[PDB]
């Protein structure tokens, strides 16, 4: 486990699971009563 | 650590490139700056910058990265 | 108690559908890290007897894509990509499970009136076999492991699989 | 009171109807006595023919129902047009004549709502009511 | 002649029209899984998830940037099988939101009903998904498109 | 030349400073 | 809703209340002016912030004012 | 069966086959053109379909008469069909 693969491990995260889960939590956030 | 020696001579790089849509040509035509994987060539003179500064070393690099960190925080 | 009372309080998002810090997480959280302790075992075990195959072969880029490439010009190797896959076939019976539990089992997000599970405090009850108390206790105890065994890598300097070896006896290899 | 029984006036249907909102929410009514069978614009689009006597139409808004009364006021000589609104529950109320009288022309009994008592020139600042409750007023 | 009011009803915003209100219309939509009777919504969310990741795999498949590799199919799966679960994820937080714990009797229109819904929406597409991957790795005709 | 390590006790602070900013985030928010 | 106001500079034209596509101004009785009427505004959930009442107003500066505020069903004339 | 909410439509199938052959008669009129060959429109795309059935896997090359007698073959027996049914339920 090097530093190298850090961004092949992150730029997915960063890029789809983070975007997708703050788009859902915002979803539910924005509509909720 | 490359660029202080020759600074008129080497393109600082910014970061690296990790793009999962790159080609083998996209790849190539990116790995420059002396590195061997695809990369930004700066255009804000942070080496300038820093190198006038006094930083010659990627460890004072480091710290002081290190440091703004501790100061955001 | 006090402090999941607060968390209830201050995110009811979360801590009404029984997420965030609960008891329901914390037993999430213990089964995860006890199967990956068995995991981590068991990968000990293979790599020490070279069960995997072509383990130090580089993938591909030609056959498997840019996805094959890492991210300063390494490349993924064959060991990285079976145990990746290994652990995206438990992902993905962790999504079925999540979205369509069975009907028996216990649910990741709980329903909206659910009642809490009593905190078990410093320590649940001894009660010795399959019962929810033991699961607890082997939950916490493989979770203090897996940040045991991770810092004593960093430390020490040996490998995670290096430390499980030596804290097992080199029995795995 | 609204009698839900007044026949339509023979329209042959459009897109422009009212839709689940009007299910959901409001739905607006109008009824309007006429003395022949004339033809007029569906405010929603499209033409229609009004009977001999009561006419009842549904509409999504009272927009929409006060446009149908004007055409019916300027274009033909129909004054007697009442509307209503019905909630899911059924609750019509009564709207336009509210009065029995239209708005156009003073009648005792009404009181006035939203009246100020100078100019606009005399309107206060919103320095003057910042972090206060007072009224620009 | 053929075009009339909807359900007779002059104001509503609909048209009772042949490809709208025609028995041919009428008998298909009833019978179609969403509309079908008696099926739990469970049963409606199989059916749909069967033939939607049933077709999903193919488009992965043959056009995806591993096409011209031997691992096209499998990486077309496994597209399918992303792409399938972020569509279970938007159907959960669709119903979380939209409907309320209130219980309707699982009509699809209830928070239990949705659930069910998302629930077998997600089996059946996996399960479609992965049928398609058997039949096109063992099927040339599949594979070549019939060349 | 920049060590895992290194990259460790980096991803440590920026962690620590994440949780600062959450609560800074909630003392906002309120 | 929007805010509906009216001030005495009023001359009892009623030609705002003629302009309303709504019923949301009304004539009522008054002394300051030499028709005897001023407009009031008692349906201003019923606005919908055309101005119309605004354009059909013959004195220097308007004696009806519309200010739009909060925005509703009504208000944003959704038939939907 | 109902073409509309509460419109019956009888969907008469005789009147597809007059149609068909109404169109398919006239059709049979011979032309030396390269295109026809010596045959008819219907006899020419007969024959072009057992020709192609032949070699069943490879479609008419562009340029083969097959795809222009396709075509004009279809546009005359879908206008005739129309006309039909216009007669059948108007006229009938
Ligand atoms: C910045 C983040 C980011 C990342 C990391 C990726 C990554 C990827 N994109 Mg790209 N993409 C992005 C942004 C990103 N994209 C954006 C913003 C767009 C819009 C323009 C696109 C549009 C796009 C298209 C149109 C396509 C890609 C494709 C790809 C793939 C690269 C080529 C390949 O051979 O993979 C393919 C090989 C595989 C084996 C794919 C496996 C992918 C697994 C299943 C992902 C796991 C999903 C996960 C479970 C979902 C969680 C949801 C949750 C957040 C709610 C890869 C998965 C290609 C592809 O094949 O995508 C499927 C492709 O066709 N992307
Ligand atoms: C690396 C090991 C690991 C693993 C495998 C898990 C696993 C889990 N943790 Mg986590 N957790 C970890 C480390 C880990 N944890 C650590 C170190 C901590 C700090 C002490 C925590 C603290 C913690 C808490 C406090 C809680 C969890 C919970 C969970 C569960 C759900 C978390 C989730 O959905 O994240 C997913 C995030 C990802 C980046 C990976 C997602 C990948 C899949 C394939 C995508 C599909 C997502 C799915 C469709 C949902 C989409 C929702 C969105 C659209 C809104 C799950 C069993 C929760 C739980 O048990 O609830 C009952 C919970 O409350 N964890
Ligand atoms: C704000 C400064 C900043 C920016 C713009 C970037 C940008 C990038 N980093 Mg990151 N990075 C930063 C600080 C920053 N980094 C710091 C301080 C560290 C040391 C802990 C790292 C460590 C790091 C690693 C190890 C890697 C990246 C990578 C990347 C790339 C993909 C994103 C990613 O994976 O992030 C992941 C980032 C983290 C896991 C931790 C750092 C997160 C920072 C502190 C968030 C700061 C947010 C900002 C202050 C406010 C947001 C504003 C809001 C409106 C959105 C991208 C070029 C990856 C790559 O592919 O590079 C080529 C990669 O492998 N970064
Ligand atoms: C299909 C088109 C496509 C796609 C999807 C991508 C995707 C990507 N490219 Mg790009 N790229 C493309 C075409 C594409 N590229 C082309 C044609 C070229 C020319 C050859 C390049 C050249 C190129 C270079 C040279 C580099 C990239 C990089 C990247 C990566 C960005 C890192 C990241 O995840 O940052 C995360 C994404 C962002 C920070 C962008 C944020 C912008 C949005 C609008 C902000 C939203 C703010 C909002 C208000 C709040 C957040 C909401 C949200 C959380 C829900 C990513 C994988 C970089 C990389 O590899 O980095 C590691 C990089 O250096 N690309
Ligand atoms: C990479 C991260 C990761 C890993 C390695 C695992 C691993 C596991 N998850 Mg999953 N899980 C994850 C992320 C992950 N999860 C996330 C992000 C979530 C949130 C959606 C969940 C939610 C979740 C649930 C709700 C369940 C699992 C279950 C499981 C198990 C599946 C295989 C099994 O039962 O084998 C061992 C059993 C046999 C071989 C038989 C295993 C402990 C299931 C489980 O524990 O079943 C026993 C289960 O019920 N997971
Ligand atoms: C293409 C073939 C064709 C054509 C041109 C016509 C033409 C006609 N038919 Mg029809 N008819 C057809 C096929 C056709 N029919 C078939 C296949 C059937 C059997 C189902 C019938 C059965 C039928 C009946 C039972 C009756 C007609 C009658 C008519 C007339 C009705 C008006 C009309 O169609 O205007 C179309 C005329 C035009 C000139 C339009 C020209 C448009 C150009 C091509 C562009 C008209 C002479 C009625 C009649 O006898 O009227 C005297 C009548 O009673 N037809
Ligand atoms: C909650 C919806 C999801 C929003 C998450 C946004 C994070 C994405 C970046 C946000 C950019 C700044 C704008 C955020 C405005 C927040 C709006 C709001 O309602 O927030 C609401 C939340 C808090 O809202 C909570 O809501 C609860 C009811 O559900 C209760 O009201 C709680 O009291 C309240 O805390 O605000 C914050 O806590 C925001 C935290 C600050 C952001 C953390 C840094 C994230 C930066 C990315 C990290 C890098 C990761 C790698
Ligand atoms: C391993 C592994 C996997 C995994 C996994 C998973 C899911 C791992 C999960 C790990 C987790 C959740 C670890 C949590 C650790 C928490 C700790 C150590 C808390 C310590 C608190 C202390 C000391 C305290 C205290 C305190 C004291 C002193 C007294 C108190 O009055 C006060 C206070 C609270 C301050 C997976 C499944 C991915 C597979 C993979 O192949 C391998
Ligand atoms: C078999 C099986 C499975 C299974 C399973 C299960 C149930 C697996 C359970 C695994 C468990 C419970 C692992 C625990 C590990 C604990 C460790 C490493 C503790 C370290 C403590 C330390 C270092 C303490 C230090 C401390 C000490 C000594 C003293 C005090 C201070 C300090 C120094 C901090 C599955 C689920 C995978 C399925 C499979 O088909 C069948
Ligand atoms: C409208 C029109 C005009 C011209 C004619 C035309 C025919 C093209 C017509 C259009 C037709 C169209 C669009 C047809 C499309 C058909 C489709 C998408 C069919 C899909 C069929 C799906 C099938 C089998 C799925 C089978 C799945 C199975 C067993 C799954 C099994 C499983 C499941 C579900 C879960 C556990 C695992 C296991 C056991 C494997
Ligand atoms: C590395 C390592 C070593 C051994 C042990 C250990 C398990 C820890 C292991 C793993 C460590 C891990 C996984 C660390 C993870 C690092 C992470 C999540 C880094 C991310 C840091 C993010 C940061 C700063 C974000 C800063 C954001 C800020 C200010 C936002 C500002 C704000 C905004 C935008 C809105 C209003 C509120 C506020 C706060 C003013
Ligand atoms: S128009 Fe201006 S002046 Fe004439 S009545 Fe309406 S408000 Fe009073
Ligand atoms: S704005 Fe339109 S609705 Fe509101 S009062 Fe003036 S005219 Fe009547």
């Amino acid at each position: 486990m090097t530093a190298a693969y850090l961004p092949s491990i992150l730029v997915p995260l960063i890029g789809l699971i983070f975007p997708g889960f703050v788009m859902g939590f915002a979803f539910i956030y924005i509509e909720q009563e | 650590e490359q660029w202080v020696l020759n600074p008129l001579k080497v393109k600082p790089v910014a970061h690296a490139i990790w793009d999962p849509h790159f080609g083998q040509p996209a790849v190539k035509a990116f790995t420059k700056g002396g590195v061997f994987y695809p990369v930004n060539i700066a255009t804000s003179g942070v080496y300038h910058w820093w190198y006038t500064i006094g930083m010659r070393t990627n460890n004072d690099l480091y710290a002081g990265s290190l440091f703004l960190l501790f100061l955001s925080g | 108690t006090n402090a999941i009372e607060e968390f209830a309080e201050s995110a009811p998002e979360l801590a009404s559908r029984g997420l965030g810090v609960t008891t329901n997480a914390e037993r999430w959280n213990g089964r995860h890290a006890m199967f990956g302790i068995f995991a981590i075992v068991m990968t000990a075990y293979f790599k020490g007897h070279g069960l995997i195959p072509d383990a130090e072969k580089i993938l591909d880029v030609n056959q498997w894509g840019p996805l094959a490439s890492a991210g300063q010009g390494q490349g993924i190797t064959n060991e990285r990509a079976i145990i990746l896959i290994a652990h995206v076939h438990v992902l993905v019976v962790s999504v079925l499970a999540a979205f369509a539990p069975f009907q028996f089992q216990d649910t990741l997000v709980k329903e909206k009136g659910y009642t809490p599970e009593a905190p078990a405090g410093i320590i649940p009850p001894f009660k010795t076999g399959l019962t929810p108390e033991a699961e607890l206790i082997n939950g916490r105890l493989a979770m203090l492991g897996v940040i045991s065994i991770i810092m004593a890598s960093i430390f020490t300097g040996n490998s995670v699989i290096d430390v499980v070896n030596l804290g097992l006896g080199k029995i795995l290899f | 009171t609204l009698n839900l029984q007044i026949p339509s006036p023979t329209f042959e249907g459009s897109t422009g109807g009212w839709l689940r909102a009007a299910e959901v929410e409001e739905k607006y009514a109008i009824t309007w006595t006429s003395g022949k069978e004339q033809v007029f614009e569906m405010p929603t689009g499209g033409a229609a023919i009004m009977r001999k006597g009561e006419n009842l139409l549904y509409l999504a808004r009272k927009e929409q129902c006060l446009a149908l009364g004007t055409q019916l006021k300027t274009g033909f000589k129909i004054t007697d047009y009442k509307i209503y609104r019905i909630f899911p529950s059924g609750e019509v109320q009564y709207l336009h004549p509210k009065d029995g009288v239209f708005p156009e022309k003073v009648n005792a009994g009404r009181i006035g709502v939203g009246n100020v008592s100078h100019s606009i020139g005399k309107n206060l600042n919103p320095s003057q009511i910042k972090f206060t409750n007072k009224s620009f007023n | 002649q053929f075009v009339k009011p909807y359900n007779d009803d002059p104001f509503v915003g609909n048209l009772a029209t042949p490809v709208s209100t025609s028995s041919f219309t009428r008998s298909f939509l009833s019978n179609l899984p969403a509309y079908r009777s008696g099926l739990s919504p469970l049963l409606r969310g199989l059916e749909i998830g069967m033939t939607h990741g049933y077709f999903l795999v193919g488009p992965f498949y043959k056009l995806g940037p591993l096409r011209n590799s031997d691992v096209a199919l499998i990486s077309g799966l496994f597209s399918s099988i992303g792409l399938i679960i972020i569509l279970a994820a938007c159907l959960a937080i669709y119903g979380v939101v939209s409907f309320n714990e209130d219980d309707n009797t699982d009509s699809l229109q209830t928070s239990r009903g949705w659930k069910q819904f998302t629930s077998g929406w997600l089996v059946g597409s996996i399960g479609g998904a992965s049928f398609a991957y058997i039949l096109i790795s063992n099927i040339v005709f599949l594979q070549t498109s019939g060349l | 030349m920049i060590s895992d390590t290194q990259i460790f006790v980096a991803l440590i602070l920026a962690l620590v400073s994440l949780v600062l900013a959450i609560r800074l985030g909630t003392a906002l928010y309120q | 809703s929007h805010a509906v106001k009216v001030y005495d500079t009023c001359i009892g034209c009623t030609q705002c209340v003629r302009a309303c596509p709504c019923d949301v101004l009304e004539m009522v009785s008054w002394d300051g002016c030499k028709a005897g009427q001023i407009a009031s505004a008692p349906r201003t959930e019923d606005c919908i912030g055309c101005k119309r009442c605004e354009t059909a107003c013959p004195t220097d500066f308007l004696s009806v004012r519309v200010y739009l505020g909060g925005e509703t069903t009504r208000s944003m004339g959704l038939a939907y | 069966f109902e073409i509309s909410d509460g419109v019956e439509f009888d969907l008469n199938p005789l009147v597809l086959a007059i149609s068909f052959l109404g169109w398919s008669l006239p059709g049979l009129l011979p032309s030396n053109i390269p295109l026809y060959g010596g045959k008819g429109l219907t006899t020419a795309l007969f024959a072009e379909i057992g020709e192609h059935l032949q070699t069943f896997p490879a479609p008419p090359p562009i340029g083969d008469p097959f795809w222009v007698i396709l075509f004009i073959w279809h546009s005359g027996l879908f206008a005739t069909m129309i006309f039909g049914t216009i007669g059948y339920n108007g006229y009938g």
